[PDB]
């Protein structure tokens, strides 16, 4: 059981940059490459002596690549793995889409594949990327394109990352981010979003640093990626593994975007006062204090809910809390769902980075939900995208890369069709 | 509270009194790390502002620290175990290969 | 359910603490009978 | 002589199985290196029954682990007593369920089950005169439930005359792991009601429930789980193992249990159990064992039965005992409560004794309860199953692979008339 | 002297005989365009390969290999410090 | 049996101050958290080898809070159970009782939630404060309300710090004092008082310090309450527990008010002179110059009267000195509670700080009793609150918090009730 993950974008390959060094400190792999089995869905083992990851870094500026080329892990990456283009899109989906993917992404997918045959037991594809940007968004959705023309059948996991409502690095991400969800919609499998602000605020709050970087938040993301592939990669008493996601989490095809929570997000000295038990860690993984997209479900209705366990853990009160939150009724499910959870249990603890900021802990929850409050996120950036497109603002630069108005239009009233199923679901 | 002083004789004793009988030992100033550990803790950043490098990147800044230290004593946290409340011990659902 | 699960513990707890302590207990208690035994010596018929 | 073959089937069968043939092996004595260390003479007459004689005292079970993930496969082959077990009897495929019933009986059984019964026939035409088949397994996941139940159709009609056992777990809502626990339990039970030849019901919250109330552990792990419905598995087939003053098959137990050919869904106790803290308190006597068999809380389903009626019922001992304390204490049971049992059968208990007790025991005891407040679960499940297919949640997961709607229709339909006529003999 | 700590370097490598050809496989991969290691890279190089050496040690050896014009201890040859090596590795 | 302990204001957390030093001495526990099942009704076991307290200490200037934090006991206490605002009330009932108290309360209220979730035999709470200031007043009736709302049943025992009739720190203290005791009616179950003056006096004559301060106040307050919650912590041959102080002493709903009393109170070298036995200690606990609230009991009739016993008594002798007191006819009883006498008795002596002025003694006897004179000292504080209100005097700043007139009209005719009832009981 195998699983490669692709990054587009300049913030891919920086979340791939703590991933990979995330897995290199969890199976004792030094940055050369080589140890002093569990490994194997994620490194292969080259030649002699040498693991070399099932991964391909794509972009289009150099410049972020090239940092990889010469940082700490100039021999933990294949070299022809780190692909770059020459130009970047600059945060234009047009550009990103017609203009320079139709040079890099017949090279791109047929070094997937040349990844895929050496895999023999492929579990899936899963991506990263930022929605914002251009590269992200164009050539990430063209990739997404052939890929489920090429394979279909495997799973794609997606994690993305959509603009914050308020704070924002961007202008046009707005057209960016409603372009790209058009393709989101009906091309990956099952898609979490991740939101900045929700990090912020986790690591202001709770990590109490009162000036995070992007290395911060890359770090804790890295910390859920790890934590609901670590059921692959070690062994629990209660397993799930990437083809359960589509089909416990995902009551409708077209419904697949998953809040995304993770608890206890605690720094070095308040795990000395804090008895970590699990009780505590599920009731925490569920404030929307906790949650890495900013929405609140108060406003919704949970369709669905998987709980990902790491270390001392035993069935029994993880199945004993899991009972406290059915009965409470301060968050409520929906009526369809009469068992709207879904547990899985593993025991190697989540391991640590030196330099960063969490301790050392016995356990570690994962949420991944299924709600309404989604349906209320693209609504909120639905209403900006059409307070832009009435002036017809910035609406020449993709025109002169050579589309119309007929994508604007139809990807519009996509995102309307979408409100109104999620409205409809929700009932 | 803290016993600063070494000897510990009564609450009133570092009272300021009229009499000498008392008043000769009366602690003035209680030196210690104890005491002393802000300005520790400020003068490392007040040092490490002076003393800086200029061509370090924050991505590899990050790193390079954390891939010395996890080399300097390499410990792999090997999967730990619940041990049920029995004789009976766990025996994992799953095993990877 | 908190409730009820961290009542076994604490009663768990109590009852083999209460094995130690009564464990400790009976030498002591079982010197005295021993004692005032002695005292009383059994008749020969 | 008779002739016992055992089929596990996924997660939850192979741990099970696992607990099982360690418990089994330690009664005959065999040592987990595979040779005989016995000292009775007992222990070798009736081994045939479950191993074959390799070479030198090298007993191997008579056993087909079947799954589809190898994480159970190789937790098999670590543990103690893992070494026991041929590899050719670990038939095993590579894609797994997951969770779908759909991919475990249509797109994964097509390339599966002819490798298992390719095993299972061998299994079966090397022994003479098979008693019956058993399987372990859930209803919960896909490949024990999906595959398990595709498994069972073609082993009922190729061997028809043959007993069969069917231990299954059944998800509750109170411990309910999985979200299409209905999707999956509705379409299993749907099929075990017409090829099964009886089922006799776990379940994990009952089990909780008991390790809590009875034995009195802090942190019950599935091994503890694992070891009591051991200890209900050999308890079943202990007479068929060692002679007894009044020995009981399966297919006795069958004959004195199922009136209708449709009520074949008991309920299960175990006694006595008993923490270590209270086991020096314990006197060891035939009430004993009877004021705790047939309580209440100490049933292995989520159906009590002060909610309902005893059909028929049975109770099987082990131990060196008095029939005559044995038969007056049914009696007693029998006529004290006498609104608890159903009027038009007298005497609805059988009973069974046999010489051997389980080891580190004087005297044990095994019930099995064909009662009417097994429809309790049913509809505790129908009803989930009604609120998901009202509506259609997940349900493309299922048609679009070969399964349609009427499928879910007949098994609803078959749902609502087995639990019509379990009320109607209520 | 700098001189004594590579003969207790080639000395210390001559057990687990694998970490000896290893050590020049991370000379070669870990160097720059031109063959010069950083101070931190050499000391991580020491120590994923395993070997424990005083850092007062390890800054004589970076003395003794350091590059021509550069800082005292800011970086190291690695090209001259791995043939000096493989001189003490064929004699020992 | 667990009981949390909430300390209010500037005099509540140095009070706690002293009761948690004190703790860690009975039990053994290190300034730093750990030990070289008595203790759990305080201090809860973190992982391996820790304790942490089941106490808040909050207040709004930061001044004294972050003293305890870089005091000593840094590692002793959670991190977040010493809750800090940014700026002073100010001697203002008002400015603490909704302009801050409204953004620090809720904070408090979740964390007090979570103290009790971690909690599993809650007795109940007690607060500690003093009512002449404004965190401890305003803001404490803000939180003794919002608790009552909250569990309500639950029982509060609550140990005020009044004002003394002359001796004074303040100005405003019978605004304050009036407008707290108005809501510390109805919602402190128990409310014990504790004057300075009486201590003052105390400390000067049986300690015989001649200039003693606020810290050998605050010490032998910790030695009372360790005193009366002894009995839950250790077995005793007759012990009671939190809720009988609820049954024993509160005739009605609305008189529950106690002048609580200490004894032996006897320095080192005095220790050496004096014979204690029961009969003397139990003698020595009714005068008034043992009384821990400036009042006289001989002008007034005792309600009920409890009476804590530690260390080497025997039933035996308590009973025949409470015998010697109820046929002497100095102090006299109510005629509608003949049996107005309550014991209990548990073995352990009191322990001794270091460099505390309390000696090691055998047996000690801690006597909360209800009188009259309470309803003496309301009527003194209420006359010198009318003369500064008749001028309205102040008003302006309690008006311009927020406030008006008739929360002072209400207050002062309210007391004015409780006046007529203690006058009425004492018929
Ligand atoms: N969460 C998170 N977001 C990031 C990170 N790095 C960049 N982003 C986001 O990426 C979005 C824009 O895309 P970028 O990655 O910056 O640039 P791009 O995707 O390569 O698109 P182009 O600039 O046109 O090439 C912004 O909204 C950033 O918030 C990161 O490390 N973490
Ligand atoms: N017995 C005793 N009383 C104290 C102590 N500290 C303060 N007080 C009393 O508290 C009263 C005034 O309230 P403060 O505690 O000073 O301040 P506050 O109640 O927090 O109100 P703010 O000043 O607005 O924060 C004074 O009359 C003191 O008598 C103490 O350590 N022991
Ligand atoms: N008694 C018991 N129940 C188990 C065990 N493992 C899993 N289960 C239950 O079985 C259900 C999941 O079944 P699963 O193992 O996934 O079936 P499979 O996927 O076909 O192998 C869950 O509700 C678990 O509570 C076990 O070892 N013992
Ligand atoms: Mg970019
Ligand atoms: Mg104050």
């Amino acid at each position: 059981r195998e699983v490669i993950s692709i990054h587009i974008g300049q913030a891919g390959i920086q979340v791939g940059n703590a991933c990979w060094e995330l897995y290199c400190l969890e199976h004792g792999i030094q940055p050369d490459g080589q140890m002093p089995d569990a490994f194997n869905t994620f490194f292969s083992e080259t030649g002699a002596g040498k693991h070399v990851p099932r991964c391909i870094f794509l972009d289009l500026e150099p410049t972020v690549v090239d940092e990889v080329r010469t940082g700490t892990y100039r021999q933990l990456f294949h070299p022809e793995q780190l692909i770059s283009g020459k130009e970047d899109a600059a945060n234009n989906f047009a550009r990103g889409h017609y203009t320079i993917g139709k040079e890099i992404v017949d090279l791109a997918l047929d070094r997937i594949r040349k990844l895929a045959d050496n895999c023999t037991g492929l579990q899936g594809f899963l991506v990263f990327n930022a929605v914002g940007g251009g590269t992200g968004s164009g050539l990430g959705s063209l990739l997404l394109e052939r890929l489920s023309v090429d394979y279909g059948k495997k799973s794609k996991l997606g994690f993305t990352v959509y603009p914050s409502p308020q704070v924002s690095t961007a202008v046009v991400e707005p057209y960016n981010s409603v372009l790209s969800t058009h393709s989101l919609l009906e091309h990956t499998d099952v898609a979490v979003m991740l939101d900045n602000e929700a990090i912020y605020d986790i690591c202001r709050r709770s990590l109490d640093i009162e000036r995070p970087t992007y290395t911060n938040l890359n770090r804790l993301i890295a910390q859920v990626i790890s934590s609901l592939t670590a059921s692959l990669r070690f062994d629990g008493a209660l397993n799930v593994d990437i083809t359960e996601f589509q089909t416990n989490l995902v009551p409708y095809p077209r419904i697949h975007f998953m809040l995304s929570s993770y608890a206890p997000i605690i720094s070095a000295e308040k795990a000395y006062h804090e008895q970590l038990s699990v009780a505590e860690i599920t009731n925490a993984a569920f404030e929307p204090a906790s949650m890495m997209v900013k929405c609140d479900p108060r406003h919704g209705k949970y369709m669905a809910c998987c709980l990902m366990y790491r270390g001392d853990v035993v069935p029994k009160d993880v199945n004993a809390s899991v009972a406290t939150i059915k009965t409470k009724r301060t968050i409520q499910f929906v009526d369809w769902c009469p068992t709207g959870f879904k547990c899985g249990i593993n025991y190697q603890p989540p391991t640590v980075v030196p330099g960063g900021d969490l301790a050392k802990v016995q356990r570690a929850v994962c949420m991944i939900s299924n709600s309404t409050a989604i349906g209320e996120i693209f609504s909120r950036l639905d209403h900006k995208f059409d307070l832009m497109y009435a002036k017809r603002a910035f609406v020449h630069w993709y025109v002169g890369e050579g589309m119309e108005e007929g994508e604007f239009s139809e990807a519009r009233e996509d995102l309307a069709a979408l409100e109104k199923d999620f409205e409809e679901v929700g009932a | 509270y803290g016993r600063a002083d070494g000897t510990d004789r009564r609450v009133q004793s570092y009272l300021w009194h009229g009499r000498k009988q008392v008043d000769y030992f009366v602690p003035h100033s209680t030196g210690g790390p104890s005491t002393l550990s802000l300005t520790a803790r400020k003068q490392q950043e007040w040092g490490t502002q002076g003393a800086t490098d200029a061509y370090l990147t924050t991505k590899m800044a990050a790193t390079q620290p954390a891939a010395l230290a996890t080399a300097e004593n390499p410990t792999r946290t090997q999967t730990l175990r619940p041990l049920g409340d029995s004789g009976l011990m766990p025996q994992p659902g799953q095993k990877p290969k | 359910i908190h409730m009820t699960d961290g009542i076994r513990r604490e009663t768990m707890k109590k009852e083999t603490l209460a094995r130690e302590r009564s464990l400790a207990a009976q030498s002591p208690y079982m010197a005295q009978v021993a004692t005032y035994r002695a005292r009383n010596p059994p008749l020969d018929h | 002589m008779r002739e016992i073959v055992h089929i596990q089937g996924g997660q939850c069968g192979n741990q099970i199985g696992a607990k099982f043939w360690e418990v089994v092996s330690d009664e005959h004595g065999i040592d987990p290196t595979g040779t005989y260390h016995g000292d009775s003479d007992l222990q070798l007459e009736r081994i045939n029954v479950y191993f074959n004689e390799a070479t030198g005292g090298r007993y191997v079970p008579r056993a087909i682990l079947m799954d589809l993930e190898p994480g159970t496969m190789d937790s098999v082959r670590s543990g103690p007593y893992g070494q026991i077990f041929r590899p050719d009897n670990f038939v095993f495929g590579q894609t797994g369920a997951g969770n779908n019933w759909a991919k475990g009986h249509y797109t994964e059984g097509a390339e599966l089950i002819d490798s298992v019964l390719d095993v299972v026939r061998k299994e079966a035409e090397s022994c003479d005169c098979l008693q019956g088949f058993q399987v372990c397994h859930s209803l919960g996941g896909g490949t024990g439930s999906g595959m398990g139940t595709l498994l069972i159709s073609k082993i009922r009609e190729e061997y028809p005359d043959r007993m069969m056992l069917t231990f299954s777990v059944v998800p509750s809502p109170k411990v309910s792991d999985t979200v299409v626990e209905p999707y999956n339990a509705t379409l299993s039970v749907h099929q075990l009601v017409e090829n099964a030849d009886e089922c006799m019901v776990l379940d994990n919250e009952a089990l909780y429930d008991i390790c809590f109330r009875t034995l009195k552990l802090t942190t019950p792990t599935f091994g503890d789980l694992n070891h009591l419905i051991s200890a209900v598995m050999s308890g079943i087939t202990c007479c068929l193992r060692f002679p007894g003053q009044l020995n009981a098959d399966l297919r006795k137990l069958a004959v004195n249990l199922i009136p209708f050919p449709r009520l074949h869904f008991f309920m299960v106790g175990f006694t006595p159990l008993t923490s270590r803290g209270s086991q020096q308190y314990r006197a060891l006597t035939v009430p004993e064992l009877t004021q705790q068999m047939w309580d209440a809380k100490n049933m292995m389903c989520a159906a009590d039965p002060r909610h309902g009626r005893y059909l028929t019922a049975s109770a099987l001992f082990r131990g060196r005992m008095s029939t005559k304390e044995v038969d007056e204490q049914m009696l007693n049971v029998q006529n004290k409560n006498s609104s608890y049992f159903v009027e038009w059968i007298p005497n609805n208990v059988k009973s069974s004794v046999c010489d051997i007790p389980p080891k580190g025991l004087k005297m044990s005891a095994t019930f099995i309860g064909n009662s009417t407040a097994i429809q309790e679960m049913f509809k505790r499940v129908s009803e989930q199953f009604t609120a998901m297919f009202r509506r259609k949640a997940f349900l493309h997961w299922y048609t679009g692979e070969g399964m349609d709607e009427m499928e879910f229709t007949e098994a609803e339909s078959n749902m609502n008339d087995l639990v019509s006529e379990y009320q109607q003999y209520q | 002297e700098a001189y004594s700590f590579l003969d207790g370097l080639v000395l210390e490598l001559a057990s687990r005989p694998g970490s000896l050809s290893l050590l020049e496989r991370k000379l070669v991969t870990l160097e720059n365009n031109q063959s010069l290691m950083s101070a931190e890279d050499f000391k991580l190089v020491l120590r994923q390969v395993g070997s424990q050496l005083p850092e007062d040690g390890i800054a004589a050896l970076l003395t003794r290999y350091a590059p021509a014009g550069s800082r005292p201890g800011t970086r190291l040859d690695a090209a001259a410090f791995r043939n000096d090596l493989r001189a003490a590795s064929t004699a020992a």
